[PDB]
C-alpha cells in the first residue's frame, strides 16, 4: 500500500499528522440491508 | 407526534409550571362525538334511542399509523368484486375521514406536552377507532373463501417464473383450469371476477377489451415487481438484504462480547437452556470422572444392611467391595431416570426376574471410602423402587430384563445442607423385603445400565463435575480432553459455549462461500494474529512462513471451525487453541457483517443465475406440453 | 503463542509410564534418544507434548516435532521440580 | 375460470395474452408493519 | 434526504463542476456550535474556560431517525412521575429543537451533490448527536429497578384477557397486593406513583378523582391496542402477518431455486453446516460401503510386523485375513473418534486389561487386498494409542472394557498426495511394544466398537463416498437406498439437501391447516403436474383417473412430506420421487405465501375464538374466588 | 395498584370508586422495541 | 414419469438371485409366470422392479403391479445386453 506523488499532493497515505483512532462512538457502518418488504413497498 | 390532548387551564405557561394542563376530552370538540360521526358504513344506529350521550378521552394518531391502516384498506380494496356480489362495505372506509384536526399541547406526560405545542393534530376516540377496526375486520372474515380459491387457481399451474419469459394459448390455459379446478369452486361460478382479479394481481394475465380491441397490462404492483426480480447478472435486492438482515440476527443472538470476555461472567447470564445426557455408570473411569466414589476392592467382607422408605416399610439391601455411588454434592439440581432394559443379571442362585430395584439416598458424616459396617451408613432413605420382569433374547437360553423407566429428582433445597462436614450419596441396587444372602447375589451394585440426566434448573454451570457461580469464557479455552468432554456433566460450561459459537459458525457459512485454501475476510483475523505472534519473541526455534502460507493456514482453521465448533474448547487444537486467535475472529465477524453494501459473492451469483435459467428452460417445456394436449380453436 | 496445563488422567498415565521405563524424552543435544543422559526439554504425558520449562501443552503425538515450537513459556519451573521422575525412569 | 361463455371480456376468446414474466411476477400485501412501539 | 451538506467555493451562481464544491462545517452555520446549545438538559458545562471552541463537521438527519428518536422519548414519559421523584431530567429532551435548517446541496459525493440542491435540510453534529443519545440512556439506566417492579406488580395477577371483558372489586385487588407483593418493593414506597403509570399502561384500571367524582379512561395506546384486539369471528391482524413474514423468511433461507436447479452448483455454495454421524465397522458391508477395504479371507497366514512412532518408539502389530481399513481417499478433511466401551475382546491367550490399541496408518503403492508380506506395507506410521481397562459385567464371570476415546484427525494437505498410484488406508489394532504371538491373538483388529465421524470442512461435499467439485440437486431426487443412505458419509450431499427441504416443510405446516384428503393451494400444483403425466403417451399401459383422484394423490403425497423430509430422496418414493413434482412444489410455494392478503385458515380462526373464550371464563372464575377472598369494606 | 397508604388528597387507592376491568380492546402496552438499523436509519 | 438406475448392491442381489435360479420375470404375454419362455419386460433385483427397455426403476414389492406402469422408456436397451441372465437363470 505504497504512494508515491509529482509535484504535489493534497493527502499522503505514508506522510505524518494522520490519525488512527478507532472509537465506539464512531464505529463504521454502510448499507447492509434495506426494508423492502413488497406489501410496505406497494 | 403522539400521545394526548392538553389544554391550559391556567394563564401561565412555562416549560416547568405546576399544574396547568389538563386532558382534552369530547366535550371541548364536539364532532369527535358518536352522534356527529360519518356514518356512510352504516354502524351506528338511526334510531335516536339506541345512541348513547357520554364524554369519551381522545387520542393522538401517528403517520405510521396512518399509513399503515390505509395499506391495511387497500388489502380489502384488492377484491372489490367480490365483495360488490356479497353487498359489503359499499363505501370505502377512508380512514382520513373520521380524524379531527386540532392545534393544542400534545405529548404523553403534561411536563412533555407544556414543551411541545403543534398545529393540525389528528386525533380520535377509541370507539370510532374500534368500529373502524371492526369493519376491516368483517369484510376480511367475509373474503376468507374467495381469498383461498383465488390461490389456489393462481398456484394450479406455473404462474411466475425466475427469469426470463415464458408463454402459452390462453384458451389452452382456460380448458386445463376447467378440467382441474375442483368441484366447489368459487372460480367455476363467477369466472369474470376471477379474471379481474387475476389481472390486477399479476401483470403477465391481460384480458383484451372486446369494445376497443385492445390489451395492456393491468397490475398495480410494479414497483414491488422490480425490487423482486433479477435483474442481469445479479440476485434480488430482496433477497441480499434479507439474507445479510438474519445474518447480523444471528450474531446478536451469539452474543459476542460475552462469549469472548476475558473478565468472569455470571453464572446465571452465561447459562443457556440445556440438554440432557446418557451415561453407563459401571463403565466409566473414576480418575476422569470426578462425581464418582467407590468402595476400594479390598474391603473383603460384604455386609448387610436395613432401611425404610417413606411410607414406613423396611428393605434389606448388601454393600461389598467395588460398590459405586454418586456424589451429589457439587452438581446442581438433576433428574435422574435410569433403564436395566436389555441387561442380564443373572447368577446361579439369583433369579432377576420377580425381584425390586430402587433408589437409596444416603446421609453420613463419614467418609463413602471408608465403609466397612452398617453403623457407619448414617441416615438412609429409599426413595423410589420397580419391579423387574425378564424375556427370552436373541441368544438361546438368556433370559433378558424388560425396559425400565426408574426416575429420581435431586432437589439439594430439600435436603439440610447447614451441616459442612456433610455428605450425601445415591445408591442404586437390589432391593429385598427379606434379608439376602450375600454369597447368593454378588454383583455389587445395578449400575451397568443406561443412566440419563437432565439439569433441572438454568441458573446453575459446573466446570469439571463441580459448580461454580463465576465463569471466564476465554480461559476454556482449549482445555478439555475428548474424554473429559465425554465425562463432563449436563451443565458443563463447554456445552453452552459451543452452542453459542454454533450460531457464529452458521452466520460465517451463511454469509461465506469461500472454497478450500481461499482467503476471506472473516479468516484474515487470524491470519493478522499469527502475523504478529510468528514475530513476538519467546521461547524456542522461530520459524518465518510468509502471507500466502499464514493466509492457507488461516483459511483452514475458518474451515475446520465451521465444521466443526467443538474444536476451539478441544486441547491442542492446531490453531483454534488461542485465545487471541478465537477473540480476534469473535470481534472481525461482527464489522465484516456490519460493513457489507448489498452485495453477494459472485460464484453465488452466477450459480443462481444459470440454476434460474434453467428453471426457466423447465417451465417453458411443461407448458409447451400443456398446450400440446389442450389445443385452442 | 499461549499454552495450557494438561490434565489429570495425563499425569497419572506420565507417572505409569515412568514407573515402567518408557517415557519419550526430547533433549536439545541428543533429540529424542535417551541413551545419554541430558536436560529434558520436553515430554509425552498421554499422548500429549509437554514443556519442561513451563509444564505447557505443546504439541501431541499426532504430528512429527524437531524442535521446541515458539511459545510464551514463562520459565518458572527448575530442573529440581521433575528430576525425581527422571530418576525414577533411568533406574528403572 | 371454465364455462360461463363476453360483453366486456371474452374469456374464452381470441387475443388474450397469456406471458408470465420475471419483471411483472406476481404478489399482494401478505404482511404489514404494526409492532406496538412504532404504532404508539 | 440524506449524506452530508456542501457549500459553494468562493463566488456562488457559479456552481457548475464538481470542483467549485465543499463539505459545510460548524463554520459556516454557527448556531450549530457547541455554545449556542440550548443546555436546558444541563449537559455542556456553564464555565467558559470549559466549552472546546473548534470546527466541527455537519451531517443530514432522515426523517426516519427523526421520528424513531423521538418515540424514544416516549420510554422516558411513560415513566415521569418517577422521574420527578428521582429529579432527573425535569425538562423533557425534545430532539427536534437540537436541529437547524438549511438550504444546501445534498450528497454523499460532490458529483452526487451536484444536481440536488434541496431547501430546509436539517443538520446536526455528532457532538450533539451523541448528548442526547446519553441523556436518554442516563435516564433508562436511572429506570431500571422502577420498571422491573412495575412489571411484576403487573404480572402477579391476571391485568389482560384474550377476549371479552372481566371485573374485580379493586379494593380486593389493592389487598391481595398489600398481601402479595415482596417487602423491598418500591411499590410500597411510592403508591400513588405506581398506580398513575398503571393507570397510563393499562386503560382497565380506573383512579375516581375524588374532588369531582368522576371516573374516566387516561389509556395512551388506544390505537395500537386496537391492532393486538381479536375481533369477533377473526384472529389478530397482528398475528395473522407476523406468521405470514415468518413463513415468507424461511422459504426465503431455505432458497428454492438452489434446491431445484437442474445445473451443476458449486459445493461450496450448496454445502451447509454439518452434523456428527455413528456407524460400527465390523457390522457394515463391503458393497454398500465404498470406503472399505478388506483382506480377503482364506489368506489364513497372519504376519508380524514393526512401525515406529512419531517420537521414535518401536511396535509391534500381526495382519491376518479379514482385516478392514478405510481408504483415506477422496472423503475430504474428517475427524474419526472411536469408543470400545461394552466390548469383550477376551480369549483363552489373551486378557485385554492393561493392553493398548492405536491408530496405524499405511502409505503404499500395492492395493490392500494383495497384502501378504510385510515388504508390501510400505510406509507406516503409529498416529496415536491409549490403553485399556476392563471392569466386571452384569454377565456372570464376564469382564468389559471401559469407556475409550481415541482420536485422529485427518486432513490430507499435511500429507504429500504427489503421486497418483499412493493408497492411503487407516487401522485400528492391539499393539504391543513385544512381539504378538498369532496363535494368542485371533482378531483381525479392533473395529468392532463405536466410531464418530465429523467434518472438518465446509466447502466439500461427498456423493456416496466421494468428493465431488459440483453437485446437481435435481439428480438427487429417488436415488438413495435406506442400506445407501445408512452406510452414507457426514458430509453427503443428500444430508445438506434433507436438512435444506426441511425449512420448506415446516413453512407449509405453519400456513397450512388441512385436514386428510383436503386439497391446498401448496398441493395443488402436484396434482397439475400428474394430470399432464398421466396425459402424456408413453411406454407402459395407461389408466385414466379423475381429478378427485388425483387431488387426494396429491394431499397426501404432500401430507407425507410433510411428515418425513427424507422421502424425497428415497428411491421408489410413491410420488415424490418424481423430479418434475418436486421442482413443481418449490416453486409453487414462493408464489402461494407471496399472492396471500391478510388472511388465515377457517378452522384456525374457529378454533382460536373458541379458545380465547375459555381462557376468558377460566379468568372470570379466577376472579371471582379473588374476590370472594380479601372481601371488600 | 400501590398496597396501602393514607393520604386521600388526589386519588385515594384504598378508596371506592375505581373500576378495575380488564378488556381485549383497552390491553396493555409500552415501547418494547423500535426499528433502528443501521441501514434504514443513514 | 421419471426414472432412476438401480444401486450397486441391487444388481449384486440380481446375479445372485439369477445363479440360484429363482429371479422372477414378468412378460406380457404370460404374466409373472416363467414356465413358458418369453421375452422378459421387468425384472425384480434387490427388491426393486425394473422396466428391461431401459433398465430403469419403476416399482418395489410392497404394491402390487399388474402391468407395466406409464413411463418414460428411452427403449435404448436390447435383448443381446441381457439374455446372459435370463439364459443361466433358465439353465440353472
Amino acid at each position: 500500500m505504497g504512494n508515491a506523488s509529482s509535484i504535489v499532493q493534497t493527502i499522503n497515505v505514508t506522510g505524518d499528522g494522520n490519525v488512527f483512532k478507532p472509537s465506539a462512538e464512531t464505529s463504521s457502518t454502510a448499507v447492509p440491508s434495506l426494508s423492502l418488504s413488497p406489501g410496505m413497498l406497494n | 407526534p403522539g400521545g394526548v390532548p392538553w389544554i391550559a387551564v391556567g394563564d401561565e405557561t412555562s416549560v416547568t409550571s405546576p399544574g396547568a394542563l389538563r386532558r382534552m376530552t369530547s366535550k371541548d370538540i364536539p364532532e369527535t362525538a358518536i352522534i356527529n360521526t360519518d356514518n356512510s358504513s352504516g354502524a351506528v344506529p338511526s334510531e335516536s334511542a339506541l345512541v348513547p350521550y357520554i364524554d369519551e378521552p381522545l387520542v393522538v394518531v401517528t403517520e405510521h399509523a396512518i399509513t399503515n391502516f390505509t395499506k391495511a384498506e387497500m388489502a380489502l380494496e384488492f377484491n372489490r368484486e367480490f365483495l360488490d356480489k356479497m353487498r359489503v362495505l359499499s363505501v370505502s372506509p377512508k380512514y382520513s375521514d373520521l380524524l379531527t384536526y386540532v392545534d393544542c399541547y400534545v405529548g404523553v406526560s403534561a411536563r412533555q406536552a407544556l414543551n411541545n405545542f403543534q398545529k393540525q393534530v389528528p386525533v380520535i376516540t377509541p370507539t370510532r377507532q374500534t368500529m373502524y377496526v371492526d369493519s376491516i375486520q368483517a369484510a376480511l372474515k367475509a373474503l376468507e373463501k374467495w381469498e383461498i380459491d383465488l390461490r389456489v387457481a393462481q398456484t394450479l399451474l406455473p404462474t411466475n417464473v425466475p427469469i426470463g419469459e415464458v408463454s402459452c394459448p390462453m384458451q389452452s390455459v382456460v380448458k386445463l383450469l376447467d378440467d382441474q379446478l375442483p368441484d366447489d369452486s368459487l372460480i367455476r361460478r363467477y369466472p369474470k371476477e376471477a379474471a379481474v382479479a387475476l389481472a390486477k394481481r399479476n401483470g403477465g394475465i391481460q384480458w383484451m377489451d372486446v369494445s376497443e380491441g385492445t390489451v395492456m397490462n393491468e397490475a398495480v404492483n410494479a414497483v414491488a415487481a422490480s425490487a423482486l426480480a433479477p435483474s442481469a447478472s445479479a440476485p434480488p435486492l430482496e433477497e441480499k438484504s434479507k439474507l445479510t438482515e438474519q445474518a447480523m440476527d444471528l450474531v446478536t443472538a451469539a452474543e459476542p462480547e460475552i462469549i469472548a470476555s476475558l473478565a468472569p461472567v455470571p453464572a446465571p447470564v452465561f447459562a443457556i437452556p440445556p440438554k440432557p445426557a446418557d451415561y453407563n455408570v459401571r463403565t466409566l473411569r473414576i480418575d476422569e470422572a470426578t462425581w464418582l466414589r467407590m468402595i476400594p476392592k479390598s474391603m473383603n467382607t460384604p455386609f448387610q444392611i436395613q432401611v425404610t422408605d417413606n411410607t414406613g416399610t423396611n428393605w434389606h439391601l448388601n454393600l461389598r467391595g467395588g460398590t459405586r455411588v454418586v456424589n451429589l454434592d457439587q452438581i446442581a439440581p438433576m433428574r435422574f431416570v435410569l433403564d436395566l432394559g436389555g441387561k442380564s443379571y443373572k447368577e446361579t442362585s439369583w433369579d432377576p426376574n420377580g425381584k425390586k430395584v430402587g433408589f437409596i439416598v444416603f446421609q453420613s458424616k463419614i467418609p463413602f471410602e471408608l465403609w466397612t459396617a452398617a453403623s457407619q451408613i448414617g441416615q438412609a432413605t429409599v426413595v423410589n423402587y420397580v419391579q423387574l420382569y425378564a424375556e427370552d433374547s436373541s441368544f438361546t437360553a438368556q433370559s433378558i430384563i424388560a425396559t425400565t423407566s426408574l426416575a429420581y429428582n435431586y432437589e439439594p433445597e430439600q435436603l439440610n445442607k447447614t451441616d459442612p462436614e456433610m455428605n450425601y450419596y445415591l445408591l442404586a441396587t437390589f432391593i429385598d423385603s427379606a434379608a439376602i444372602t450375600p454369597t447368593n447375589m454378588t454383583q455389587p451394585d445395578v449400575w451397568d445400565a443406561l443412566l440419563t440426566m437432565s439439569p433441572l434448573s438454568a441458573g446453575e454451570v459446573t466446570v469439571k463435575g463441580a459448580v461454580v457461580s463465576e465463569v471466564v469464557p476465554a480461559d476454556l479455552i482449549g482445555s478439555y480432553t475428548p474424554e473429559s468432554l465425554n465425562a463432563s456433566l449436563p451443565n458443563d460450561a463447554a456445552r453452552c459455549m459451543i452452542d453459542r459459537a454454533s450460531k457464529i459458525a452458521e452466520a460465517i457459512k451463511i454469509d461465506d462461500d469461500a472454497g478450500p485454501d481461499e482467503y476471506s475476510p472473516n479468516s484474515v483475523p487470524i491470519q493478522g494474529q499469527l502475523a504478529i505472534s510468528q514475530l513476538e519473541t519467546g521461547y524456542g526455534v522461530r520459524i518465518f512462513n510468509p502471507k500466502g502460507i499464514l493466509s492457507k493456514i488461516a483459511s483452514r482453521a475458518m474451515q475446520a471451525f465451521i465444521g466443526d465448533p467443538s474444536t476451539i474448547i478441544t486441547q491442542a487444537a492446531p490453531v483454534l487453541s488461542d485465545k487471541n486467535n478465537w477473540i480476534a475472529l469473535a470481534q472481525g465477524v461482527k464489522t465484516s457483517l456490519r460493513t457489507k453494501s448489498l452485495s453477494a459473492g459472485v460464484k453465488t451469483a452466477v450459480s443462481k443465475l444459470s440454476s434460474s435459467e434453467s428453471i426457466q428452460n423447465w417451465t417453458q417445456g411443461f407448458l409447451d406440453k400443456v398446450s400440446a394436449h389442450f389445443p385452442a380453436p | 503463542m499461549e499454552v495450557c496445563l494438561p490434565n489429570g488422567h495425563q499425569v497419572v498415565d506420565l507417572i505409569n509410564n515412568a514407573f515402567e521405563g518408557r517415557v519419550s524424552i526430547y533433549s536439545a543435544q541428543e533429540g529424542w534418544d535417551k541413551t545419554i543422559s541430558a536436560q529434558p526439554d520436553m515430554m509425552v504425558c498421554g499422548g500429549a507434548v509437554v514443556c519442561m520449562h513451563c509444564l505447557g501443552v505443546v504439541g501431541s503425538l499426532q504430528r512429527k516435532l524437531k524442535h521446541l515450537p515458539h511459545h510464551r513459556c514463562n520459565q518458572q519451573i527448575r530442573h529440581q521440580d521433575y528430576v525425581d521422575v527422571q530418576f525414577a525412569d533411568r533406574v528403572t
